[PDB]
């Protein structure tokens, strides 16, 4: 009942949710179900990337920039 | 894992320079020039900015919540 | 009146687990959970 | 963790630096040491002296 | 059968280090003053940290360790406070200690840089080196973590621990030209000239001098930021004088008792 | 686990004397001064100051063991000059020299600032 209304991505199960979606898409032989699962996985990946960018906007990104320019 | 507060050998504060060192290296300066631009004369204090490995970032990647 | 609060594994959500009860989170449902820091006088000497 | 980005690895309480390739039995990292032996289907002609034979064609 | 009349001359006075020269004194006195500069110099520092909630990634003791190395300015407070060991009360009294507090919790999405600026001190003059140049980075927090604690500072000297070591590095040097032959160079031409060397670029080292005592000791006391350099020198001289006075008093009592 | 604390290097323990005099028996007018909770800082200057005095025939300290905080100073003067007064005079003149050095350094500093 809690997970019914509570949306899935929050918060640490992003990787687990993506793996479950990928497994469901692989298991489902249908076309519409596979497309929907693929779209959901892509949306989850984009959301995770945006969240990481927001969190890694400073320091975590500048360090990568300095490392690449130094190499 | 994190930049120390003072140089083991000398004792000069070096903790308040890691961010400045990264900024100077990013802008245009090189290492050999940035070190003396920050004010590090003795070679004992220069290892803290050259040898130090910044592992706190990888640790922060494992955020507990959200 | 201390029900031995715990912290979930992945949810990091507080849970009240008492004796003779299964070890699971109030939501989702996992099997891993850690304890909370003691309430004692944790005093160190910056030496 | 087959071809998984470092993001998920970090989110799954793992690191991308772990070489991997080790079994997990009862929560213990088990590794298989590569044992070496004599190559099969190859003829070896030794000369054991502490015996009655001058030469031995093992295969 | 008495002491000597040393002379002093400052060559460079700044707010980070001093280069003075001491002439007409024995080597033992110079070396002793150096060792006092490093070890026996009263200064305030963090020595009692009470951590209430530390959700950071580092160890619980790591925070206390880093806080112990953060210098604290004590230009006019170290001389007033008394050693906690010799206090005549209970709990860290403000008359013999200085209280600190740190309460930071990363709420926004970006990562926090908990610097020394977060140490909110109760006293105005006892603050980390942030008056007048980044601040000493303590730890890095991420969204969801926190670091609440309060610590107290007390007076101590380097002989007890390195936290009470004001001087960064003392450059003690005497007799730049190897005149007293205290060191024998196998190949003098291969060595560079000292900064204080008066010898020309032709000759490698000054000639031998049989009847010659060490004088003209050069100093380069470099303050870490807590105490001013000249203040470090004055405190060291006063402390050494106090140690000699106490030793003399004890000796007089011992002789009288016999 | 058995590491000694850091206060046992300078702080006196209950019952331990800061200084003890002990006369030697091998030669006349020779006493060994044993100091507790001190290091080379407080013995080398005294050794040199005694060396300056011509009436002191012998003067030198040591550290019985680095981990132990203790130093023994052996002094031997001429028969008409006891070593106790020699030690007292060495300390007195050394203190005077340090005070004068402090005053000169202070005046030099105050003149250096804008002058
Ligand atoms: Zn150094
Ligand atoms: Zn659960
Ligand atoms: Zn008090």
């Amino acid at each position: 009942e809690k997970e019914r209304f509570r949306k899935a991505p929050p918060n640490y199960a992003m990787k687990k949710t993506q793996l479950l979606k990928e497994k469901a898409m692989a298991e489902d032989l249908g076309d519409q179900d596979k497309a929907k699962q693929i779209q959901d996985q892509l949306n989850e990946l984009e959301e995770r990337a945006e969240a990481l960018d927001r969190q890694r906007t400073k320091n975590i990104s500048a360090i990568s920039y300095i490392n690449q320019r130094n190499r | 894992m994190i930049i120390p507060v003072r140089c083991f050998t000398c004792g000069k504060i070096v903790g308040n320079k890691w961010e400045a060192y990264l900024g100077l290296l990013q802008a245009e300066y090189t290492e050999g020039d940035a070190l003396d631009a920050l004010g590090l004369k003795r070679y004992c204090c220069r290892r803290m900015l050259l040898a130090h490995v910044d592992l706190i970032e990888k640790l922060l990647n494992y955020a507990p919540l959200e | 009146q201390q029900p031995m609060i715990y912290i979930c594994g992945e949810c990091h959500t507080e849970n009240e687990i008492k004796s003779r009860d299964p070890i699971r989170c109030r939501e989702c449902g996992y099997r891993i959970m850690y304890k909370k820091r003691t309430k004692r006088l944790v005093v160190f000497d910056a030496r | 963790l087959n071809g998984l980005t470092d993001r998920d690895l970090c989110e799954l309480n793992e690191c991308p630096l772990d070489p991997g390739g080790y079994f997990i039995i009862n929560g213990s990292e088990k590794v298989l040491i590569a044992q070496e032996k004599m190559a099969t289907n190859t003829v070896y002609v030794f000369a054991k002296k502490d015996s009655k034979y001058a030469y031995t064609g093992e295969c | 059968p008495y002491a000597n009349q040393p002379t002093v001359r400052i060559t460079e006075l700044t707010d980070e280090n001093v280069k003075f020269i001491i002439e007409n004194t024995d080597l033992a006195v110079a070396n002793s003053i150096r060792r006092v500069f490093i070890a026996e110099v009263p200064i305030i520092a963090i020595d009692w940290v009470q951590i209430d909630a530390n959700s950071s990634v580092l160890h619980d003791e790591f925070i206390a360790h880093r806080l112990g190395l953060i210098p604290l300015t004590s230009d006019d407070i170290v001389d007033k406070l008394q050693y906690s060991r010799d206090c005549t009360c209970e709990e860290f009294c403000p008359e013999c200690s200085v209280e600190f507090t740190l309460d930071v919790r990363c709420n926004e999405d970006q990562t926090r840089h908990v610097t020394s600026r977060d140490l909110i001190s109760n006293s105005p003059r006892v603050i980390p080196v942030t008056s007048r140049q980044d601040d000493i980075l303590i730890v890095k927090l991420r969204k969801g973590q926190e670091l609440r604690l309060r610590a107290y500072a007390k007076k101590g000297f380097g002989k007890e621990h390195a936290k009470w070591n004001p001087t960064a590095g003392v450059a003690f040097e005497y007799d730049p030209d190897n005149a007293l032959r205290h060191t024998v160079y196998p190949k003098p031409e291969e060595w560079p000239k000292s900064e204080y060397s008066e010898l020309d670029e032709d000759e490698s080292q000054a000639p031998y001098d049989p009847n010659g005592k060490p004088e003209r000791f050069y100093y380069n006391v470099e303050s870490c930021g807590s105490l001013r350099p000249e203040t470090i020198v004055l405190s060291a001289l006063s402390g050494l004088k106090k140690k000699l006075s106490d030793l003399q008093t004890q000796l007089s009592h011992e002789i009288q008792s016999d | 686990m058995n590491a000694p604390p850091a206060f046992e290097s300078f702080l006196l323990f209950e019952g331990e004397k800061k200084i003890t005099i002990n006369k030697d028996t091998k030669v006349p007018n020779a006493c060994l001064f044993t100091i507790n909770k001190e290091d080379h800082t407080l013995g080398n200057i005294i050794k040199s100051q005694l060396l300056k005095d011509p009436q002191v025939l012998f003067a030198g300290y040591k550290v019985p063991h680095p981990l132990e905080h203790k130093i023994i100073i052996r002094v031997q003067t001429t028969p008409d000059y006891s070593p106790q007064e020699a030690f007292t005079n060495a300390i007195t003149d050394l203190i005077s020299e340090l005070s004068l050095l402090e005053e000169r350094f202070r005046v030099a500093i105050k003149d250096k600032q804008e002058g």
